């Protein structure tokens, strides 16, 4: 056994989610009442969507979750046939529930559901909405056919602020007695960009291999260009100096050309020292190079032109 | 020792034959259970055939059913279950209070084998129709195995089968493209075997045409009664009925355009 | 008769060069019964496939085929294969020995997002009984939901050390000699990809071999894998910097057509040979790297070999007015 | 208890907000059907709805199509026999099912019988442009029924101009439903509110409709979010709950464009309270609309961020350029399901950067994206110009047609005597004219 | 002379045998010896493994001097095996290092010689592994009485749980449309020993399987009229089909259930 902490400390109630407060409360209220509309919860990876819906599911059905909730995710069969039978049969199912409660059908990773299937789902959730309500969870609502979209409320989720990520991070630290450092935590936050799952996963991998969670250890499992170096390369007063950092500390040490750019962008973004106008013009450059890296031309040369163009701006 | 409904079919095979009798034209059906017995009507998917059942308390080795309860169930599922039970088995219907499901207990003489299945009920908003005993222009009756053959034969020729009752004579016709099909049978009564006799109580001629598909589906009740009653009237759906020792399975088929 | 590239494939973990930090951690993980889901990512020919194959042997020995399930881009792995075959193996106990099962998904980055998503959901539901190892050249081509599910081990380009070592091995079990700075050339040109080294090395063990005891030179290598040479390259620069256009335009036009070179190659080499000069003004560096970087980019899309060349001469020349 | 779209679903065609013209066109056809039949469907009345066995309804989501068809049927006493995408409508099952009711009467039509149609069917083949691989040959068999039916047949779809729908072209009376009128939806929504015990600024009730692009079903659902979210509404709450609701659940795409375009966030001070990291993050709050939103109104602001001595115009051109670049980036992101790692750059190039160049005071007001519906117009018309080409290809690429079919307009619209002359002398028919008339218009 | 001389008492024997493999197993290398035939193989999923043992006692004559390796495809073989009348005798014939095996059918009254050739399948695999030899529970019932219980429940779930409790063999299935449970006990009918059901228990057993396989298993019901089943927690279940001189056994892996 090796219980992942992302699973072990998965919020079991709407309360524990450090989500988007505003929206979560909206759910808390639907949990108390019961007029849960069909809904499409969309947002970036690991911010608490799948957790969210399942938590709403319980506080609504209590001991009924077992027979009143039907979950179907990407690991299950969800084609025309299942939609026209399993799902339909469920909505037609008889289940005596309190006044304002309805059976819930949870379709997670809904952006993987073929259109034809979604198309055959339409009528079912329209005809049986009086006993059955649907919850769609995805990263791209764009992949949900409009007919289904007009049938439900769209709840957008936002990435988790560093504060929020930090809180649930400490909560786990106490329950696991993990030896940490402030800089160590700043390293996780910095490398999770609003993704709680990602953060926790790293945290554990960090302790699992170094026990003590310090910046040095954290960046070891991450194994990406150390932020400090990347920074000292973007701020080098001489273009000659920074090209040396790229030659000695980055390229010669075997980091991916994609690895370099990505971190460069991440670091440029948090470069409070510089000015908004400036960080953005740089980003614009780092990105241009990045896309070049993605089109195949991920050469040393490219990275050099990047730093070169940076200096041109940070000198003008 | 925990139910509001507890019937015990004399013969397990019965309830199966009763449901295989119409589980091809109807999917969801509400079974109204009360003191006297079980009653249930359901309209076709194409809304052309109305199906009415009636199971009298005399078909169960024991029938309880305290309060009146509705058992809305999907015949395809229920059919999968009944398929389980073997020969020497006493199927027992069981339903609690305000059910979400229903139990089907398949016991055996030798109390060393017990098999019970649970079946989740359906929520059916049945458009309850007002079936009223009418006076049909003609009322015949004949062996179900014969009506079957006739219907199966003619259906190979046309999508429509015309049933004509003229001058105390039963005539079935099918006019297709490949050719036509005509069958005529005259009433009689064989004292040797009363069950092979063709009856016929005409009061007025009748000329109706039915969709071959629906007759091919109705003839499936030819496993419940060795005879089939047919009542026809120019201004009403035909009525095909099969008799059960304690009830019946009847079909109301709407005709085609003139 | 396997081409060297395959012939010298690590049979065990102790035969993998330059990925020690990975081998050690992984092995410790197994010995301590805390093997997490694995993601082996890195460029071509770094030892990724060699490593799990070996790791799998070492762990199961011969019960391998009946305890390990491996799929790769050559296999069909759409959503159906995931909920079925993969999912089945992940939720079913072993038939022989007791323990956890192992599923290897090679070149996982070749999988579609739909499949990846389904894969991930499977890995989530059966993590408490089965172990997954995902392999890829780019983590970024992997769904965050999938990546976030495993511990990562980046396979970096083989360091001089490692590659020098393997070169030594192949030279023994093969009547072959490699001059001093010729081994060095082979290195500098393989960009840490052990695969390209073993390839050229046999493109010589079947080229120069006559007395079965010849000596491979810098040339034999530079020409083999059609790549410039300091002298040539470092010469083309001079013609561009000093000589007139017509003359330089000739030098380049000959050096590349007489050696089968391509601007792409020349440019790169020049950028580095030029990166050591002590230019006058900083803009010289900038505009230089800029235009050169632009040229290289337009080529990757096929523009006009002729113009793009004159462009290089122009860029290098223009920028040197300081 | 029930969803609002349900409890407030029309009960008479006297409650279908909009398309009243098309509803009429529908109801009529369903009235003169018996006669059209009596006359072998060869007498195209003053409406044309006389040579058609079946009608083909079509239009955007949640605008009343399914409500009308059902309602128009229940109003003329007919009984309804419907099917939709949730059913298997393959040629096989189609021919083994409904094919049999095309000339049959309702068995329910008897136990219900003064009804003059009670014993007749109106076949509603709904969601027809949803028939997938689970309906092999469905459209074909369905389009064949439109010719051989003996009872009213109503088909509904969202995209009539699709390839899969081709087989339906000449075979039926296709009545179009467009996006209902704002006043209709505004009026309707008001009525709802009043009965739901609350009030809302006509500016809020107005922008919703604009966001919903006319989806009356969506607005209703979206409008049931307030009372369902809060526990108890009060006298004062009404005016303030709109905020938390509007800036979160409802018009969130606006509060994003707002924040993004507020110059206070780009000034040295706020520049560190709301960091670069936060600005970029706002993008991931709806990375779908955000780019569309900024482009929509980055030129309707009174900038407070311009460099000293920089004109409003100049700063706009810079963002214009960035908006342009970000597009190039988007296209690639959407060319490979595995390129999501470029979104941050797109955040910068499509929103944050352009914004910073003109952020400040909101001159006009935040408008929904024009691009979406504007993308419908352009598309819905390429299909027209297309079919027009695949009818004139006989007489220049489809492009050279819209850029040379100018002269034709004259000798086809000029005066409207020489009527038949030019019309027929063009090898065009009824639809060949009705179609060419639309686009040309 | 034939290095592999194998005459089956009745050609109708080797037929019922291969019917067990046929569906769940793809290719199977047959290793012959001096005491009979043996062979094994496993699912591409590595969930079920079949082990076949044919003793000479079920041969009218056996002579395989030096051991052999007969790799062959069941679908191809099962064909050749159908070309036999119920009045013929099968004879396996392979030469030194077989490049294809020979099956010979012959009568005993009329000169009719049916000789079929069959290329051999070489997969370069011969991993025969068995480790379990003592289970917490052993039970037996008629192969038909089993195959029934199996397909019944297969209708309501993808998984079937054989729960062995204090002298009670219990099969259960929980699914979407409902649940299903068949509980048969160990009983013996003095007049019908075959339909008797024996069960010897030691330690309780509880393990779920995938109906998928469980189904392909009950096809070996053609090899005999009684199936043996041995269970043991966290251990592949063994379903054996008795045969006069050998047997066909299936080793099915469970599912981690917690
Ligand atoms: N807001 C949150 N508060 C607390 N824990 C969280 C939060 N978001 C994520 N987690 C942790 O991350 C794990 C996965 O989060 P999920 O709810 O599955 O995220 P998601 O947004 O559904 O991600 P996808 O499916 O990749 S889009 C949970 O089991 C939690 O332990
Ligand atoms: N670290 C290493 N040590 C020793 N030999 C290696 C190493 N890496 C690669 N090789 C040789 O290169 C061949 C290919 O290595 P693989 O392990 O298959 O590479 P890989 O990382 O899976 O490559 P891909 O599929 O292109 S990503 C082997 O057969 C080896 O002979
Ligand atoms: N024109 C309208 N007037 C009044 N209420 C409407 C209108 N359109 C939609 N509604 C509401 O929206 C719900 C669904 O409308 P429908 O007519 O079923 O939509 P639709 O146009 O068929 O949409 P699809 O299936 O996505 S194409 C109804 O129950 C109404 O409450
Ligand atoms: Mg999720
Ligand atoms: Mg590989
Ligand atoms: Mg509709």
């Amino acid at each position: 056994l090796q219980l992942p902490w992302v699973e072990k400390y998965r919020p079991q109630v709407l309360s524990d989610i450090v989500g988007n407060k505003e929206t979560i409360d909206r759910l808390q209220q639907i949990a108390k009442d019961g007029n849960m509309p069909h809904m499409i919860i969309s947002g970036m990876p690991g911010i608490g969507k799948t957790t969210s819906v399942h938590c709403l599911a319980h506080e609504l059905l209590g001991r009924s979750y077992a027979d009143g909730v039907l979950e179907l995710n990407a690991s299950d069969d969800r084609g025309i046939d299942v939609v026209r039978n399993q799902i339909k049969h469920f909505a037609q199912k008889k289940l005596h529930l309190p006044p304002g409660k309805h059976k819930i059908v949870i379709l997670d990773e809904a952006d993987s559901m073929t259109a034809g299937a979604q198309q055959a789902l339409r009528r079912t959730m329209e005809l049986y909405s009086n006993s059955t309500r649907f919850a769609f969870a995805c990263n791209q609502s764009n992949k949900i056919i409009e007919p289904l979209q007009s049938q439900c409320a769209i709840l957008r989720y936002s990435k988790l602020s560093d504060e929020d990520v930090l809180k649930r991070l400490l909560q786990i630290i106490k329950l696991e007695d993990v030896k940490y450092t402030n800089d160590g935590l700043e390293a996780i936050i910095f490398t999770a960009e609003g993704d709680m799952r990602q953060a926790i996963n790293n945290l554990q991998s960090t302790v699992a291999g170094h026990g003590l969670v310090n910046a040095d250890n954290v960046f070891k499992i991450v194994d990406s260009p150390h932020p400090l170096i990347v920074k000292k390369m973007l701020l080098a007063s001489n273009l000659e100096d920074s090209i040396q950092i790229l030659r000695t500390d980055l390229w010669k040490k075997g980091y991916s050309s994609i690895d370099i750019v990505t971190t460069s962008f991440r670091v440029t973004k948090n470069l409070a020292q510089v000015k908004e106008s400036v960080r953005l013009e740089m980003i614009k450059e780092i990105g241009l190079t990045h896309m070049r890296i993605l089109e195949g031309v991920g050469t040393y040369l490219q990275l050099a032109s990047m730093l070169a163009k940076i200096h041109k701006l940070n000198n003008k | 020792m925990a139910s509001m409904l507890e019937a015990k079919f004399e013969e397990a095979s019965l309830f199966k034959r009763i449901i295989d009798g119409f589980k091809d034209c109807v999917q969801l059906v509400n079974f109204q259970c009360k003191e006297d017995g079980i009653i249930a009507q359901a309209v076709d998917d194409s809304r052309v055939l109305l199906v009415s059942l009636e199971i009298g308390v005399e078909a169960f080795q024991e029938y309880r059913c305290d309060h009146p309860v509705t058992l809305g169930m999907d015949l395809t599922s229920l059919s999968k279950i009944l398929r389980c039970g073997n020969n020497t088995d006493t199927l027992t219907l069981i339903a609690d209070n305000t059910p979400d499901s229903i139990i089907l207990l398949f016991e055996d003489t030798k109390k060393d084998r017990i098999a019970e299945y649970s079946l989740k009920l359906m929520d059916i908003d049945a458009d309850f129709l007002k079936i009223e005993e009418l006076q049909y222009d003609s009322t015949l009756s004949l062996p179900s195995s014969e009506f079957s053959k006739i219907v199966r034969d003619l259906s190979q020729l046309s999508d429509s089968i015309n049933i004509m009752i003229t001058k105390e004579t039963i005539k079935f016709v099918a006019d297709g493209d490949i050719g036509s099909g005509s069958v005529i049978i005259k009433p009689f009564v064989d004292m040797e075997h009363p069950e092979t006799s063709i009856k016929l109580e005409m009061d007025q001629p009748v000329d109706l045409t039915f969709g071959a598909k629906y007759l091919l589906d109705i003839i499936k009740g030819s496993s419940l009664s060795d005879r089939v009653g047919i009542r026809l009237s120019s201004e009403a759906p035909a009525l095909f009925q099969f008799d059960l020792k304690s009830g019946f399975l009847q079909f109301f088929l709407a005709p085609k355009f003139n | 008769n396997l081409p060297w590239v395959e012939k010298y494939r690590p049979e065990t973990l102790d035969e993998v060069y330059g990925q020690n930090e990975v081998i050690t951690t992984v092995r410790k993980f197994v010995d301590e019964g805390k093997l997490p889901h694995l993601l082996f990512y890195g460029p071509p020919g770094t030892g990724k496939t060699s490593t799990i194959v070996a790791l799998a042997r070492e762990i199961y020995g011969k019960n391998y085929s009946n305890m390990v399930l491996e799929l790769n881009a050559s296999d069909d792995r759409g959503i159906d294969v995931v909920r079925n075959q993969i999912k089945d193996f992940a939720s079913t106990r072993q038939i022989f020995s007791k323990g956890f099962k192992l599923i290897i998904l090679d070149e996982a980055d070749a999988m579609t997002n739909a499949a990846q998503n389904a894969l991930r959901r499977v890995i989530e539901r059966y993590t408490k009984n089965t172990r997954f190892c995902v392999l890829a050249n780019y983590a970024h081509k992997l769904t965050p939901a999938l990546l976030s599910q495993c511990t990562r081990f980046r396979f970096q380009p083989l360091p001089q050390e490692a590659i020098e070592r393997r070169i030594a091995n192949v030279l023994v079990h093969e009547k072959l000699k490699l001059s001093p700075n010729a081994e060095k050339a082979l290195i500098e040109l393989s960009n840490g990809d052990m695969r390209r080294v073993l390839n050229v090395l046999q493109s010589c063990k079947a080229t120069l071999d006559n007395p079965d005891e010849d000596e491979i030179s810098d040339d034999v290598i530079y020409e083999c894998c059609g790549a410039p040479r300091p002298s040539d390259l470092k010469a083309v620069l001079k013609s561009i910097l000093e000589d007139d256009w017509g003359t330089a335009h000739y030098t380049l036009n000959k050096v590349r057509s007489a050696k089968g070179l391509a601007l792409i190659d020349l440019i790169e080499g020049i950028v580095k040979i030029l990166e050591d000069y002590e230019l006058q003004n900083e803009e010289t560096r900038v505009h230089l790297l800029t235009k050169l970087a632009d040229i290289e980019y337009s080529i990757s899309k096929g523009g006009n070999d002729q113009i793009q060349g004159s462009a290089v001469i122009g860029a290098i020349k223009a920028s040197f007015e300081n | 208890d029930k969803l609002w779209t349900v409890k407030y679903a029309p009960t008479n065609l006297q409650q279908v907000c909009g398309n009243k013209g098309s509803v009429m066109k529908l109801k009529n056809w369903l009235a003169n059907w018996e006669n059209s039949k009596k006359n072998s469907f060869k007498h195209a009345g003053k409406d044309g709805s006389g040579v058609f066995r079946a009608a083909m309804l079509y239009g955007p989501p949640g605008i009343g199509k399914t409500t009308a068809a059902h309602l128009v049927a229940q109003e003329l006493g007919y009984d309804i026999l419907e099917q939709n995408a949730s059913d298997v409508r393959s040629k096989t099952l189609l021919n083994a099912g409904v094919k049999n009711a095309l000339d049959n009467m309702s068995v329910v039509g008897y136990f219900k019988h003064q009804n003059l149609n009670g014993k007749h069917f109106v076949i509603i083949m709904d969601e027809v442009d949803g028939m997938s691989g689970g309906d092999r040959g469905g459209v074909g068999q369905l389009a064949q029924f439109c010719r051989k039916t003996s009872t009213p047949l109503i088909l509904i779809c969202n995209e009539r101009n699709l390839p899969k729908m081709r087989p339906f072209d000449r075979v039926c009376l296709d009545i179009q439903f467009r996006r209902p009128d704002a006043n209709s939806i505004k009026s309707r929504l008001m009525t709802i509110a009043i009965r739901e015990k609350f009030k809302l600024d006509p500016n809020v009730i107005d922008r919703l409709i604009q966001t919903t692009r006319g989806d009356i079903r969506q607005v209703i659902n979206l409008l049931s979010t307030i009372s369902t979210t809060t526990k108890t509404i009060n006298h004062e709450n009404i005016n303030e709950i709109s905020k938390a609701w509007e800036k979160n659940i409802a018009l969130k795409p606006f509060d994003i464009a707002h924040k993004m375009l507020d110059g206070q966030i780009y000034s040295d001070i706020g520049s560190r309270n709301f960091t670069l990291n936060d600005k970029i993050a706002l993008y991931f709050d709806d990375f779908d609309f955000t780019p569309l939103m900024i482009q929509e109104n980055y030129l309707s602001t009174r900038p407070s961020v311009l460099k000293p001595g920089q004109s409003h115009l100049e700063a706009v051109a810079e963002a214009a350029n960035c908006i342009s670049l970000g597009d190039i980036v988007e296209k690639k992101i959407r060319s490979s399901e595995q390129l999501w790692s470029l979104l941050p750059l797109h955040a910068v190039l499509s929103s944050v950067y352009p914004a910073s160049k003109v952020a400040g005071h909101m001159a006009g007001r935040i408008n929904f994206t024009a691009w979406l519906g504007q993308n419908s117009k352009s598309a819905k018309y390429y299909r027209l110009l297309q079919e027009i080409h695949y009818h004139t290809r006989l007489g220049x690429x489809x492009x050279x047609x819209x850029x040379x079919x100018x002269x034709x307009x004259x000798x086809x619209x000029x005066x409207x005597x020489x009527x038949x002359x030019x019309x027929x002398x063009x090898x065009x028919x009824x639809x060949x004219x009705x179609x060419x008339x639309x686009x040309x218009x």
